């Protein structure tokens, strides 16, 4: 990347490692998980690191296990502004044949609905765990080979481990490492026109298929043409200097100008798109401090404080109830409050004195003496001390 | 109410089965293999299980067509994509497995299309390894190179130089013509076809080069290699996202660092990481001009290209159009715009889509001067959309391995009974060709090759310069 | 015909190309007209708060003009002088009223002294445009086909579909105004019903009926004769439109303002004529003729002599020289 | 340099008769202002103007090549399917024939 390294060093990509020996990096080829991403209005990413857009409004098949049928994902897409070139996600449906042949639905809130039933988070069933992440974003976790991300305002993500190498089919491609084959219709042939690909994965015949995927919605709103330039001009500004050599910014810039001219309010459409790039930079190692009072710093409530890179392990009051559980989480970004304070259910965070206990789930007040004939139990400080 | 048609029967949601997949999961031919959601059915009238809906018609059999490009195909109908046929037997397309012949390209001044297909930007000024065979653990037969000068910014400058190193030879080209600095050993495979606007140039069984006389470099490799090469065109493996494997054997994300790994002179000036923007230098803060250039590149999406747009994405080729001609000033000969279109038009021709997009008020391309040397204008040289490249001549009477179907340019058209020779510009009767047929068999017009090296006792050599029915004596080793 | 006509007359009132009026008190810019498949241009009208300020033409991607109530003009943000002719758009004054001509692009816009946007548009765009002035089809009712394309019965949410925001301001849905007329009814409907009525009664208006219908015109006035306190003049805006709307059809009317007791505003030295030629023989002019075969346009102009010289009417004797 | 065709070996006859200096000033002025993206007539025309003035003084000139302002004439003889090719750009041909 235009900088020198001594021999013997072992720099590491996110996927694997590489070592300098005789001016030649040696490298493994071992697989590593892929990600199909939805965001913006209609900007998609394949497993094989393709980018495109398909502003179709129907229940399309996002992804699916295709040699067996461990799961299947179905986006549902909607027009999302006065403009015709503004089609964002409403909801996504997930289907687990492995458990009940149930049907999970991710709702435009942070809400989820299983089989029509609204459900509290966490949702420990046998395999799938559904809990908030920052308390503003849902995360499904089926087994170990699957993740999801919040489909509230439509930023759906996935994590497919390499066990699914090449055996998926949908909008998101094969997950085979090949970026070129990705427009492969269900009838088994690569289509050069995106307008052919997405409409082949709708689930309803009544859905009109489109004919042209416009590139410049800014034409139909000439007012925003000026603004759309300077707005994501910061994307290439040296504010993001540290991860130009981590991921190609040029599409994320392209995906900005489609969104800001398209949506109703370009304020957040801008600042959701910039976070789109920062999230990818962070997913490779590089965090960026790109928030300002002008550049859309969120407003953590008075109980909370903004934080750049922190540990979502010791935050919730539940953690004191289940301390033994592992928290193999990253250094995440969001609204925390200082370490003396732990998060309470009511949006405030509190010291651990009045931090209730969640024994059997049951929300015991901080002082609850509590016992059968045979057991003997109390809630001290967030932990539930049982005996016999 | 309405009693639905006879060919199908009404359904009712049972009160027990949550799986009331009735009207909502109306299976058409598209969504049959696709799995559907359903809360409950409706009071609709759905086809029997043995059939589906088909455009307001419950087509009975599972014979309903196999779509491609949003178009019908009956079962049994075939489609030709690339060098493969492909039939839809039941409902999915069933294709062959003949991998086709890939093709590098230099569309404009500084852009590069890989074999597997990867446009990327790389303004360079040093000499670079376009493609070679000497890659890792191979013999290293051919070493096609490229060298540009004053070509970081596209303009009327940037005359390319190309030096191609095969069979221990040194033949190179620039400035309109080709030059042999060192002839190679096996002259038999050597071949040059100056036809139309191109210099078609074979070098062997599985190698061919094409040159537009101006900038473009379209080398064509056969099925032989299949990951035996590397350079700026990638590896030719089919994998499309591993074409940026630098010479130090690691994928790079930023192509400007990539091609720096492939420069020959390891001490010249490596290029500079440009800040990324949608506007080149001229179009930078020149929004007025920036629209006029934009509209002009929309010929790539015009009524005349509508056939080819469905096959080949114009979007890659558009990006080059806008990039070059902003940077280019296009004062005199405005080829820094005309060429980018011609590049797309030829790719269209390779897929069988000849196009006539060239008018008198846009990139005219006259052909009158060849019909000048004779005092009387016989008028045989006519410019033509895409006339075939591999014909027979006095110099090349035999048919040649023809990597390119047809090509643009001036093409001498005259009635039959006359074969073209380039020295005497017109076409001429066949007998006037200095053609050679020694001891009966049909071959070329006296190639300058010493046949029969293998057996000394059978060293029965017969050259032919132009016409002579001669045979030379072999010098004995003893 | 071969032409169209939209009008934003008086306060909040609109006239589409096809005889469909309503009222709208917007809050920001709104697209008046332009292509819908592709836009070589676009006409937008900014409303401060219901009341209008600025007409503007965004010519594709690269050029813009903002002419506004006061009368001053800018290009981008740099205030320019007038006249002004860049990029094939001649920004001129006619009959004391400001004009923007886009004949290459097939439109003519203008404003009067009071502030009344008008758009004459070429038949090249039939069942083609779609904006706030409706489609240039024939149907004088379907002309509410939203930015998605939806026949909406409401004349209000429709206009709010064609909202365009900028970075300087992001605008919302305005609200329909709550009328104070509903309680302050009193005599104001009895004595003042007549000035709306005279569109029908008076003979000078009694002859465009086979061409147009005053019934919407009398309908749209009666709701706006109630907010203004103490004035018969409140009828003449809705009326003044009816004059032009008949005139555009190919049948002009004459001298109607003589007894109407309302003349449209114009600066000193001029008052409202009807059907003055656009080629006002001014002071510093070349004496050539029979090139100005243009159609005849209404507006205020000088007396019989009193040649124009720099926005005022001055006697022909005192024509200056220039160097 | 591009406008120095107006002072080139091919115009040496006409340079002695007609001053190229007026015509040069227009060359540089127009094509700077002009962008000359597609049909680059905002340069080709200025030269053709000078070349005709040269013709009026009896100095026919052939300055037009294939790599500079080509000016084909096939269309006609092309449309003439039966290519009896006749529409040959007769250089500076007598405008007033029968
Ligand atoms: C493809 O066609 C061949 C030849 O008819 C047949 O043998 C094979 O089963 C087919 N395969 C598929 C996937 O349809
Ligand atoms: C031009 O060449 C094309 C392609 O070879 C051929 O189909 C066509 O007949 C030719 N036309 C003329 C006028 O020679
Ligand atoms: C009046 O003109 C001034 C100066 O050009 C401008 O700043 C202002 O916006 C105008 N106001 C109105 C109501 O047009
Ligand atoms: C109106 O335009 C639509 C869309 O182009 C077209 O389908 C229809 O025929 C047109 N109708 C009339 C009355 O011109
Ligand atoms: C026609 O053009 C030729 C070649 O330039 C020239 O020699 C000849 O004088 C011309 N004849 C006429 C009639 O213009
Ligand atoms: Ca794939
Ligand atoms: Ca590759
Ligand atoms: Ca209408
Ligand atoms: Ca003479």
């Amino acid at each position: 990347s235009g900088k020198r390294y001594p021999p013997g060093t072992s720099l590491s990509r996110d996927c694997n490692t590489c070592i300098c020996r005789n001016s030649q990096w040696i490298c493994s080829n071992e697989e590593c998980p892929g990600e199909c991403l939805v965001t913006g209005q209609s900007h998609f990413k394949s497993f094989d690191n393709r980018y495109f857009t398909f502003s179709g409004i129907c229940q399309y098949l996002l992804a699916r296990d295709c040699q067996d049928h461990s799961f299947s994902i179905v986006i549902e897409t909607v027009q999302c502004a006065d403009d015709r070139d503004a089609v964002c996600t409403r909801s996504v449906t997930v289907r687990l044949p492995g458990l009940h042949n149930s049907l999970v639905k991710l709702k435009h809130g942070a809400g989820v609905a299983m089989d029509g039933q609204d459900v509290q988070l966490p949702l420990l069933k046998g395999d799938l765990r559904i809990q908030h992440t920052v308390t503003a974003s849902v995360r499904l976790s089926y087994g170990e080979d699957l993740q999801m991300d919040w489909d509230g305002r439509g930023r759906l993500l996935v994590k497919l481990s390499p066990v699914y190498a090449g055996k998926t089919c949908g909008l998101c491609g094969n997950y085979n490492g090949n970026q070129g084959d990705d427009f492969l219709t269900p009838s088994g042939l690569a289509e050069p026109r995106v307008e052919d690909f997405g409409n082949a994965w709708k689930l309803h015949g009544d859905c009109q298929d489109l004919q042209k995927q416009h590139s410049d919605p800014c034409a139909l709103n000439p007012r925003m043409t000026r603004f759309s330039e300077e707005a994501c001009a910061v994307l290439t500004s040296p504010t993001f200097e540290a991860c130009h050599r981590a991921v190609s910014p040029l599409p994320y810039l392209r995906n900005c100008r489609y969104d800001v001219c398209s949506c109703s309010d370009g304020r957040e459409c801008l600042c959701g798109a910039l976070a789109s790039y920062a999230a990818a930079c962070a997913g490779r190692g590089v965090r960026v401090a790109w928030r300002e009072p002008g550049r859309c710093e969120l407003n953590c409530p008075k109980g909370q404080v903004y934080l750049q890179c922190g540990t979502p392990c010791n935050l919730t009051c539940r953690s004191l109830s289940y301390p033994d559980e592992e928290c193999n989480e990253a250094c995440l970004e969001g609204c925390f409050c200082p370490p003396g304070l732990y998060m309470d259910e009511r949006g405030d965070c509190v010291p651990k004195a009045q931090c209730p206990c969640y024994y059997d789930g049951e929300i015991f007040q901080p002082e609850d003496i509590f016992s059968d004939h045979h057991t003997m139990c109390y809630c001290e400080d967030g932990f539930m001390h049982c005996t016999m | 109410s309405l009693s639905c048609r006879p060919p199908m029967v009404k359904l009712v949601c049972p009160a027990d089965n949550l799986r009331a997949e009735g009207l909502e999961c109306t299976k058409t031919c598209q969504n049959y293999d696709l799995e559907c959601m359903s809360m409950g059915c409706v009071s609709g009238c759905l086809c029997p299980p043995g059939m589906v809906r088909h455009e307001n018609r419950c087509v009975a059999l599972e014979r309903c067509p196999c779509f491609h490009q949003g178009k019908e195909y009956a079962p049994g109908e075939t489609v030709k994509i690339g060098c493969n046929t492909c039939v839809c037997q039941d409902r999915k397309w069933n294709c062959t497995d003949h991998v086709c012949d890939a093709t590098c390209s230099t569309i404009g001044m500084a852009h590069y299309l890989t074999f597997d297909g990867l446009k990327y930007l790389f303004p360079g000024e040093c000499q670079y390894v376009l493609v070679q065979d000497y890659c890792g653990s191979n013999p290293g037969t051919f070493r096609i190179l490229v060298g540009n000068k004053g070509c970081s910014h596209p303009s009327v400058k940037c005359k390319k130089r190309v030096t191609i190193l095969v069979e221990g030879g040194e033949i190179e080209l620039f400035d309109g013509e080709v030059n042999v600095k060192r002839p190679m050993k096996d002259e038999t495979h050597f071949e040059v076809v100056e036809s139309g606007r191109y210099i078609i140039l074979l070098l062997g069984k599985a190698l061919s080069v094409v040159w537009d006389r101006h900038l473009s470099i379209s080398v064509v490799l056969k099925q032989t290699y299949q990951e035996k090469v590397c350079g700026l065109c990638g590896n030719f493996d089919g994998i499309q996202n591993n074409d940026l494997t630098s010479s130090n054997l690691q994928v790079e994300e930023d192509p400007v660092d990539f091609g720096n790994s492939w420069k020959v002179s390891s001490q010249c000036a490596d290029t500079r990481k440009v800040p990324l923007d949608s506007s080149p230098a001229t179009c930078h803060n020149n929004i007025m001009k920036q629209t006029m250039v934009d509209s002009s590149c929309r010929i790539l999406t015009s009524d005349v290209f509508q056939d080819c747009n469905k096959l080949v994405d114009p979007e890659p080729y558009l990006d080059v159009c806008i990039y070059d001609t902003c940077s280019c000033e296009s004062i005199g000969d405005c080829a820094c715009f005309c060429d980018t279109i011609a590049a797309y038009a030829h790719v269209c021709a390779q897929h069988g889509k000849v196009v006539t997009w060239r008018t008198a008020t846009l990139c005219p391309q006259s052909c009158e001067e060849r019909n000048l040397r004779e005092n009387g204008y016989e008028c045989e040289w006519r410019y033509n959309s895409c006339a075939p490249a591999c014909q027979v001549t006095c110099q090349h009477p035999e048919p040649l391995a023809c990597p390119v179907q047809c090509v643009e340019g001036c093409h001498a058209h005259c009635p039959p009974g006359k074969i073209l020779d380039e020295l005497l510009q017109t076409c001429v009767d066949p007998e006037d060709c200095p053609v050679c047929e020694v001891a009966g068999r049909r071959f070329a017009s006296g190639k300058k090759v010493t046949l029969n090296p293998s057996d000394p006792e059978h060293c029965q050599i017969c050259h032919c310069d132009v016409v002579n029915l001669t045979c030379e004596a072999c010098q004995e080793p003893g | 015909s071969s032409t169209a006509r939209c009008s934003l007359f008086g306060s909040d009132f609109v006239n589409t190309f096809d005889g469909s009026m309503y009222s709208f008190a917007g809050y920001c810019s709104y697209l008046l007209a332009g292509g819908c498949q592709k836009r070589s241009f676009s006409i937008i009208g900014d409303f401060q708060n219901g009341k209008r300020v600025s007409l503007s033409v965004y010519l594709g991607e690269f050029f813009d003009i903002h002419l506004f109530v006061n009368g001053t003009v800018t290009q981008g943000d740099q205030r320019v002088s007038m006249p002004y002719a860049s990029k094939g758009l001649y920004l001129e004054t006619e009959a004391g009223y400001y004009k923007l001509s886009g004949e290459a692009y097939g439109f003519v816009a203008r404003i009067d002294g009071s502030g009344n946007f008008q758009v004459l548009l070429s038949d090249r765009y039939f069942n083609k445009t779609c904006g706030l002035c409706g489609n240039f089809n024939i149907f004088a009712e379907d002309d509410f086909m939203t930015q998605e394309g939806t026949l909406t019965s409401d004349p209000y949410d429709f206009a709010n579909s064609w909202a365009l925001s900028s970075g300087e301001q992001w605008c919302e849905r305005a609200s329909p105004p709550s009328s104070s007329c509903n309680i302050s009814s009193g005599e104001m409907q009895k004595g003042l019903w007549e000035q709306c009525q005279l569109l029908k009664s008076t003979s000078v208006f009694a002859r465009c009926h086979p061409l147009v219908d005053p019934e919407p015109f009398v309908a749209l006035c009666e709701k706006t004769l109630c907010e203004c306190a103490g004035g018969l003049e409140c009828a003449c805006p809705a009326l003044l439109e009816y004059a032009r709307t008949c005139a555009q059809e190919g049948m002009v009317l004459y001298g109607w303002t003589d007894h109407s007791a309302c003349s449209p505003v114009c600066p000193a030295g001029m008052e409202y004529r009807q059907c003055v030629s656009p080629c006002a023989r001014t002071c510093q002019s070349l004496h050539i003729n029979e090139m100005c075969q243009e159609r005849c346009v209404d507006g205020c102009s000088c007396p019989e002599g009193q040649l124009l010289d720099e926005g005022l009417c001055v006697e022909s004797t005192e024509c200056p020289c220039v160097h």
